């Protein structure tokens, strides 16, 4: 299916004088493969996924390089933004970026990537031509007409469109087995006896791989569109994701309702009710 | 200042006696500078291993802190959240059912 | 592999 590269990079100002925490998370199918911290002993790129661990010193040596010029380029930018916002430097402050680049099943580009947020807003984004900028604010254009005039735009869809899409046909290779694999969602019901024989029937979903599932609750084969309480999804800790839907509405008659499970994994979808 | 979303849930199917990881899934979070704290009948948790920071597509930072933990039927589980966006901490119960 | 970024902010 479709394929994606992503380095997530935060830089949080330090109010006590101090230098800001840089932080890079490197992405390959929206799983963590990279990472550096600044506040680590020994500040360096360090694998985050098995396959990984295959590349050579002059590859995480050349990543550290890189990483100690962006602490300095997210300093300068820190300093810059506490002007045209007239804030202080007293307080902590918050500078992001994303970038990267989409592949399709035939690891083909499908569109460059590159966005900043400071303050948790939205501040500058590289249009998907990869040649103009959209700036978020007043305070965003002082940015974009800088960067217009450094010709800045020419500099990232070179990598978004040559080494982001060569870097991440040599991981997706690398990863191949890693990558490839799904859990597949192991299902059940549990019943809690709620008031004036009102009993709440919820259908968990447990142990999946990718995140995405679809778990749904039905009356006789119609769908229960209202009533179905949804929690969000959220990681069990082992590398795989948790689900659970819950239906109020049935009292002493819990055989009309059905739950359904939908994911990728699943060799066919699953249906269960029960006690 | 974004308020945080907590879930406290455990790892496995909690069964009385059995060895299990107590989640607490902090997201929707800014700024990054967040103090959770795992508590075990009201009182804290040595030993919280804490995943490292990561932000969403949103910009938004979540984090998820677990604990090795024994489910008995008297023994009560919770998450306090301390946040910039909070005038006070929010708390929130383990649930076996949940 | 990461980018180094061009012009700052």
């Amino acid at each position: 299916g479709p394929h994606s590269m992503r380095y997530f990079e935060t830089a949080v100002s330090r109010p006590g004088l101090e230098e800001p925490r840089y932080i890079s998370v490197g992405y390959v199918d929206n799983k963590e493969f990279v990472r550096f911290d600044s506040d680590a002993e020994n500040p360096r790129y360090e694998p985050r996924a098995p396959w990984m661990e295959q590349e050579g010193p002059e590859y995480w040596e050349r990543e550290t390089q890189k990483a100690k010029g962006q602490e300095q380029w997210f300093r300068v930018s820190l300093r810059n933004l506490l002007g045209y916002y007239n804030q202080s430097a007293g307080g902590s402050h918050t500078l992001q970026q994303m970038s990267g680049c989409d592949l399709g099943s035939d690891w083909r580009l499908l569109r460059g990537y590159l966005q900043f947020a400071y303050e948790g807003r939205d501040y500058i984004a590289l249009n998907e031509d990869l040649k103009t900028w959209t700036a978020a604010d007043m305070a965003a254009q002082i940015t974009r007409r800088k960067w217009e005039q450094s010709g800045a735009a020419e500099h990232y869809k070179a990598y978004l469109e040559g080494e982001c899409v060569e870097w991440l046909h040599r991981y997706l290779k690398n990863g191949n087995a890693t990558l490839l694999r799904t859990d597949s969602p192991k299902a059940h019901v549990t019943h809690h006896p709620r008031s004036k024989g009102e009993v709440t029937l919820r259908c968990w979903a447990l142990g999946f791989y990718p995140a995405d599932i679809t778990l749904t609750w039905q009356l006789n084969g119609e769908e229960l569109t209202q009533d179905m309480e949804l929690v969000e999804t959220r990681p069990a800790g082992d590398g795989t994701f948790q689900k659970w839907a819950s239906v109020v509405v049935p009292l002493g008659k819990e055989q009309n309702y059905t739950c359904r499970v939908y994911h990728e994994g699943l060799p066919e979808p699953l249906t269960l009710r029960w006690e | 200042q974004k308020t945080p979303q907590i879930q406290v849930y455990s790892r496995h199917p909690p069964e009385n006696g059995k060895p299990n990881i107590l989640n607490c899934y902090v997201t929707q979070f800014h700024p990054p500078h967040i103090e959770i704290q795992m508590l075990k009948n009201g009182k804290k948790i040595p030993k919280v291993e804490m995943s490292d920071m990561s932000f969403s597509k949103d910009w938004s930072f979540y984090i998820l802190a677990h604990t090795e933990f024994t489910p008995t039927e008297t023994d009560t589980y919770a998450c306090r959240v301390k946040h910039a966006s909070m005038a006070e901490p929010k708390t929130v119960y383990w649930d076996r059912d949940m | 592999a990461s980018n180094e970024n061009w012009e700052t902010m």
